């Protein structure tokens, strides 16, 4: 609980904008979310 | 997400009160909500801090809702469609 | 087990329901529940629960100076005790606990001025 | 003064679907229902002229009501009242020991409080219609009120004037600005000629600073009114002709300008001299031509409005006799 | 010298903005509604139907939610999506306007 | 009436700081804390009641941007006196400079440009001109002028961003 | 007439005397509390500051208890006081400026390269005792903090000791120019003159309904004791009773604001404080809780809901032309049969009516809001604490259990993986959305699928 | 369950049974406190079988 509340108050301002970037109100945290721009619920494990 | 946040400024910042100060210094309301409101509020007053409302805690401490999810994009009435298709 | 109502006893300070079964108040949607609802994007549920069902109210703020204003549709009052001739009052959806919170900060000689979102106009 | 103003506001919309069927008509209707006949932003809105530009109908974001809102930037015909302004018809509504209350019956709704300390007052009995002049104080425009709050007293003509020392020429841009006040003067003059000449003569003889010697009317082909005293050998000049000539850059506006009580305030006459030959009781005010032109012009608008609206309010001799006490108080206080 | 504060500063009221709409051929955001956007559209339409009740839907439904969902699916919803892109320091508010009656709907029924 | 009353009334605005030289002439106590200057040019404040001697009066001719006047007209609720004061400050008008410029000489100089008056008669003239200038700013004149100016400037800005553009 | 608006930014500043004088709605002048059954005018309970009892409305906004947010008052202090939260800041200003002419002692240009938050802090950190002024020729003393309280300052000039009374500090600070403030980093709104108060703000009744009021009353009572025409000059000897009265007033104010940091600022900090308990969390209505239970006949997206709870929680249906026929059977049942209703909101009268108090209405009028019972097929938010994952709150389709002997929330065992739950005594919350907007959002976003 | 009025004409300082499950009044008595002042003592009983969720 101590670690969860400090992680959320440090990370909660990160929000996906209209470019799929992650930013804090103007300021880039990621150029693309997850570096691939995908949702984690929409992934398939596939062999190359 | 953790590493990109902690390394955003070119230095490794922490998930403590000190790290929040480095990344979001002007977000007093976020910073007040984390650990120590009285010290943060006192510093904000003498510094004349301007706090833009963004994220989750800053809207929440002001009684509003975050501009996130369903609230991210705003809806406007289709003025032209209604005139052609609807009646008073 | 517990299930309460749309209404009941209310705290005099925060304006929120009382605590739990014994006081016949409500149950708590805590800090971690708002994290989950925010993570899900369910913002209209946060309005329904944390505003409509807890203490949500209307705060009136003058555009010209950012201070709380006084508005009353019946018995017409439209005034601001900082500018008082150039008042431009806009209603903001707030909650009573937040207005009390801002009153407490002003009691500590900290001035809270709210910059309202500016008017936007079509260029036509 | 009736003028044009531009306001910004936000209107709430309870039924966005029905509102958007006719946005311009509904917008004008709501603006008229909200702002016409009230005080807002240091002015009194008389009419909603139009909507310069607006916003899309957004949907309220911080509540689950589904209602809309719209930013509107609209032009309105408003009124503003200044100090020393002449109101020719205010009705006394309450006369007690504390204060006197009056409500103006004109197109500029203002309620005037009147102190009882002055001997001019305490004579306008309840129900009388007297002309008053506002004090040298700002007229209060409390938001949401249907009148304006002002202070003033029953108008007694003053025996003191001012001298303006013009050391700066009039620019052509300033002349093009002043021609609007010139046109207002023309409109007031041509509206005055349509009224009753006997009423004009009586009301100008009544409020003349001196006492008119006998029936004698000067006609300048644009302003017609009884003649008063002169000032030795000094001759007045028409301000309107001087301005129209200064449009052609043919006259010098420098020197000592003055309007002594000998002139009729409603007339466009003025005294320009190369020397301070006026018997002023105060230091001449150093300024430019624009300042003095604006002051004298606005004075002429004020007194033209005063006289014309006095004649409009008092149409029959019955009200003249009913107000003969006010007229006696007016006539008694003149310098010999 | 830095003298006393003047009226030129001390303004609390932010200056008004001009809504700058990106031309339709220069829009960068996706032509597919997000789940958040579709949910918001359906919720707003359902609430407005609870207010007014006037719809151009041919079929008959007993709930505002069903009518709103079928309006979204049949491309008859009288709403627009405005995606606020940027607020310029010189006053402009650059946005993109999207017509949900010609976008891809993620929801299912 | 007395010169003390007038020269104490004029000290109220943040404009017109005063220069002080320890002597026996023009003793004034302001009605609030006032930032004054000394001969040889040193800037010091004095509390709400301090006997300061008036070597002379220096009004600083404030300068602004037309953007400030545009913002005030955008708000659209300021008094005509404040509107005209800022308009003269932003050079949209010239009333402050045309009522004044009774400057004696370059008797005292520093960073801020303005009107310096260091003598008996011309201090009286400066006070009279200040009184007349603010009586003009509050009068019926310059109320029509400033309102017309603000309305036409904002309307032209709207038209040029609306009709002249797209 | 008040248009819709939102807050885009918030500014923080130090509130001086002028702010309190503008924002205050009345001046506190008497220590009487109540005049009969009404609050005493001029006291700390004056109705111009708001109403908390149903016996009266607010004089200022003419609202009842619920719609009035309170309005602040003014208390004119007979002797100036220092601001309790900014005492440290006061110290930083006493160690930099000259105490006799107001000019700076440190070299301002020496600290120009620093960032403006740190300029004053690092300029005051340097030793300044014994320094000589450049414009008035005065030796700067050392400002020693009194060790027996949080607010008293002394000036020590080579062993000569003086007590810096708040009026002396105010007179010293009012001699500072705005150029000094700006060149020392602080903003024009942070002039040190605001750090000494002669008019304090009596907080609105909305934040002290009904311990804090005791402190305020004691403060007013002791303020009245101080002579109204008291004057303090640097070095003047003070009568002992007056000195202890000034000490009592300042200590009362300090305990009113920062006691053990009843005080205003103790309401904020901890988990039970204002921010974490009232703002970040919330007590809510229309919610239920019960022990959870297993049921293998329920689908994974279904929750078993007792009928007794289904008739407590309600769903708000707005009566229109497309649902008048469906909503009519709910209206006829009332609170006697299931499924029924409990309450109707009428737009014609703009009020809420119980369903037993109306029986002459043949049908409902379009525009009314019927609060009906929860039925099978309704969506419900279903939550187990602690909510550590995104699936800790999920939306389930309600199945109402008609057996009156069942008091548990029943769900399929394969649905336990969402909530990290089991059936050894866990309790889960359940609230049913009633508004259309939240009830749309439950289906489309928050469904457990 | 217990009626109690304070004399101002009167204000009702009563006690209402705020529980979902009905009870049965098992014992009622008016004992004397440490200050020799009357207080009301009531015992309420509930017939508790084993039921789902126990
Ligand atoms: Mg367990
Ligand atoms: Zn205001
Ligand atoms: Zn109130
Ligand atoms: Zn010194």
């Amino acid at each position: 609980g101590y670690a969860n509340r400090k992680a959320i108050f440090g990370l909660q301002s990160c929000i996906v904008d209209y470019y799929r970037r992650v930013s804090i109100d103007t300021r880039l945290v990621q150029q693309l979310y997850g570096e691939d721009g995908l949702d984690a619920r929409q992934l398939e494990t596939v062999r190359f | 997400m953790y590493a990109d946040l902690m390394t955003r400024t070119g230095q490794v910042t922490s998930l403590e009160k000190a790290g929040l100060n480095a990344r979001e210094p002007s977000n007093v309301l976020l910073r007040m909500a984390l650990s120590s409101p009285v010290q943060v509020l006192t510093d904000a007053a003498v510094d004349s801090a301007v706090n833009p409302i963004y994220g989750i805690a800053a809207p929440t401490l002001m009684g509003s809702v975050p501009r996130i999810g369903t609230m991210y994009s705003d809806i406007i009435m289709d003025e032209k469609y209604i005139t052609e298709n609807y009646k008073s | 087990r517990y299930a309460v109502a749309s209404y009941g006893p209310t705290d005099a300070l925060t304006g929120q329901p009382l605590d739990g079964k014994r006081s016949h108040g409500g149950l708590r949607l805590g800090e971690m529940e708002h994290w989950v609802l925010t993570a899900q994007g369910a913002m209209q549920t946060i309005i329904e629960k944390s505003h409509d069902d807890s203490d949500g109210c209307i705060s009136y703020i003058c555009r010209n100076c950012g201070e709380p204003a006084i508005y009353n549709a019946s018995h017409p009052i439209y005034k601001c005790m900082n500018c008082d001739v150039q008042a431009d009052i806009g209603m903001v959806d707030s909650r009573r606990s937040s207005i009390v919170f801002q009153h407490e900060m002003r009691a500590a000689n900290v001035n809270i001025t709210s910059v309202l979102s500016p008017r936007v106009f079509q260029p036509a | 003064m009736i003028d044009q103003k531009i306001f910004e506001t936000t209107l709430n919309i309870d039924d966005p679907t029905n509102f958007c069927t006719n946005v311009e008509a509904h917008l004008l209707k709501e603006l008229e229902n909200i702002y016409v006949g009230k005080c807002f932003k240091n002015s009194f809105i008389l009419n909603i002229t139009g909507v310069i530009q607006r916003s899309p109908c957004f949907i309220m974001r911080t509540n689950n009501s589904g209602r809309g809102y719209m930013h509107v930037r609209f032009s309105a015909v408003v009124s503003y009242l200044n100090a020393f302004d002449l109101i020719a018809a205010v009705k006394i509504i309450k006369n007690d020991s504390n204060i006197i209350l009056g409500e103006s019956l004109l197109t500029e709704p203002v309620t005037i409080v009147i102190p009882s300390s002055e001997s001019q007052n305490n004579v306008a009995e309840v129900g009388q219609i007297v002309p008053v002049q506002l004090a040298n104080s700002s007229v209060y425009y409390i938001p949401g009120r249907q009148q304006a709050s002002a202070t003033g007293s029953i108008f007694i003509p003053k025996h003191t004037f001012s001298v303006y020392h013009v050391q700066e020429e009039l620019t052509q841009e300033q002349a093009l600005n002043l021609t609007k006040l010139v046109n207002i003067i023309e409109m007031l003059l041509e509206s005055r000629s349509k009224k009753d000449f006997k009423q004009i003569c009586f009301f100008e003889k009544l409020y003349y600073t001196y006492s008119i010697s006998s029936d004698e009317i000067l006609d300048l082909k644009i302003w017609k009114g009884p003649k008063g005293k002169e000032m030795s050998r000094l001759k007045p000049c028409n301000v309107l002709s001087f301005l129209y000539d200064a449009l052609k850059n043919k006259n010098s506006s420098l020197g000592f300008w003055a309007r002594p009580p000998n002139l009729l305030k409603s007339s466009p006459l003025a005294y320009q001299q190369d020397q301070n030959s006026f018997n002023a009781t105060e230091l001449p005010i150093i300024c430019s031509a624009e300042v003095m032109f604006v002051t004298l012009l606005k004075e002429i608008i004020n007194y033209l409005q005063f006289i014309n609206d006095l004649c409009d309010t008092f149409n029959n001799e019955q009200l003249i006799k009913r107000h003969e006490n006010i007229w006696m108080l007016i006539e008694q206080r003149k310098i010999g | 010298i830095v003298e006393s504060p003047s009226i030129c500063e001390g303004f609390v009221q932010a200056s008004s903005q001009t809504l700058v709409i990106i031309p339709d051929n220069e829009r960068i955001t996706s032509n597919v509604l997000t789940t958040f956007e579709a949910t918001r559209l359906v919720a707003v339409r359902a609430q407005q139907l609870a207010i007014n009740g006037s719809t151009m839907l041919k079929k008959k439904y007993s709930s505002p939610i069903d009518i709103a969902k079928q309006e979204l699916f049949n491309r008859k919803i009288p709403l627009l999506v405005m995606r606020c892109i940027k607020v310029t320091p010189e006053g402009q508010k650059i946005v993109e306007i999207w017509n949900p009656r010609e976008m891809g709907i993620p929801l299912l029924d | 009436p007395i010169e003390a009353y007038i020269r104490q009334l004029l000290v109220d605005p943040d404009v017109v700081p005063i220069v002080s030289e320890k002597k026996k002439e023009l003793r004034v106590r302001p009605s609030t804390r006032k930032e004054i200057f000394l001969i040889n040019g040193t800037h010091l404040a004095v509390p709400a009641e301090a006997p300061i001697e008036i070597y002379g009066l220096k009004l600083r001719l404030k300068t602004f941007s037309p953007q400030c006047f545009m913002r005030m007209a955008e708000i659209g609720s300021f008094s005509p006196e404040t509107l005209g004061y800022v308009a003269s400050g932003a050079n949209l008008t010239n009333f402050i400079r045309v009522f004044m410029k009774c400057v004696d000489q370059e008797t005292w100089k520093k960073n801020g440009e303005g009107v310096v008056v260091t003598t008996k008669e011309n201090i009286i003239q400066f006070t009279h001109q200040y009184i007349e200038l603010y009586k003009f700013l509050r009068s019926g004149g310059h109320s029509w002028l400033i309102n017309r100016l603000a309305e036409e400037m904002v309307h032209r800005k709207l038209d040029r961003e609306d009709q002249g553009s797209h | 007439e008040a248009g819709y608006a939102e807050i885009a930014a918030v500014q923080f500043n130090i509130a001086g005397d002028n702010d309190h004088k503008r924002q205050g709605v009345m001046e506190v002048t008497i220590s009487n509390l109540f005049e009969g059954t009404l609050p005493a005018e001029g006291g700390i309970y004056d109705a111009r500051m708001g109403t908390t009892d149903h016996h009266y409305k607010c004089i200022t906004c003419s609202h009842q208890r619920k719609q009035c947010m309170g309005h602040p008052g003014i208390l004119q202090m007979h002797a100036p006081v220092l601001q309790p939260l900014f005492i440290a800041e006061i110290r930083r200003w006493l160690r930099v400026i000259c105490l006799n002419c107001g000019a700076p002692i440190v070299d301002l240009k020496r600290y120009e390269h620093l960032i403006r938050p740190k300029r004053l802090i690092e300029a005051a950190s340097s030793q300044t005792e014994g320094k000589q002024c450049y414009v008035c020729k005065a030796v700067h003393p050392k400002i020693v903090k009194d060790s027996e309280d949080y607010f008293t300052f002394w000036a020590d000039q080579q062993g000569k000791i003086d007590k810096l009374y708040p009026q002396i500090i105010r007179e010293i600070f009012s001699r500072v120019t705005y150029d000094t403030v700006v060149k020392l980093g602080r903003s024009k709104n942070s002039h040190p003159e605001k750090l000494v108060l002669k008019a304090i703000q009596i907080p609105p009744i909305s934040i002290r309904p009904g311990d804090i009021n005791n402190v305020i009353q004691y403060l007013v009572r002791k303020n009245l004791l101080i002579p109204k025409d008291l004057q303090i000059v640097r070095g003047q000897k003070i009568p002992l009773n007056i000195d202890r009265n000034l000490q009592t007033i300042q200590q009362l104010y300090y305990n009113f604001l920062l006691d053990s940091v009843p005080s205003i600022m103790r309401r904020l900090p901890r988990k039970e404080g204002r921010i974490r308990k009232s703002l970040l969390g919330s007590q809510v209505w229309s919610i239920s809780r019960s022990t959870i239970c297993g049921n293998s006949d329920l689908h994974l997206d279904e929750v078993g809901y007792p009928i007794s709870f289904a008739r407590t929680l309600q769903v708000a249906e707005t009566v229109q032309h497309y649902n008048i026929n469906r909503l009519m059977p709910y209206f006829l049942n009332g609170k006697r049969q299931y499924p029924g209703c409990s309450r109707v909101y009428k737009q014609i009268t703009q009020s809420v009516h119980d369903i037993e108090g109306l029986k002459q209405d043949f049908r409902l009028e379009v525009g009314d809001i019927l609060y009906r019972d929860v039925v099978t097929g309704d969506v419900a938010f279903f939550n187990r604490q602690p909510s550590l994952e995104r699936s800790s709150i999920g939306v389930h389709r309600i199945v109402v259990l008609e057996n009156p002997k069942i008091s548990t929330f029943q769900m399929n065992v394969s649905a336990c993986a969402w909530y990290n739950a089991d059936f050894d005594g866990d309790q889960m919350n359940l609230w049913v959305p009633w508004s259309v907007m939240s009830r749309v959002e439950a289906e489309l976003l928050c469904s457990v699928r | 369950i217990i009626g109690k009025v304070a004399k101002i004409k009167y204000i009702d300082r009563s006690v209402m049974y705020g529980f979902d499950e009905p009870a049965v009044v098992d014992a009622v008595m008016r004992p004397h406190g440490p200050n020799d002042e009357i207080f009301g003592l009531m015992r309420l009983r509930y017939e508790r079988n084993l039921n789902i969720g126990d």
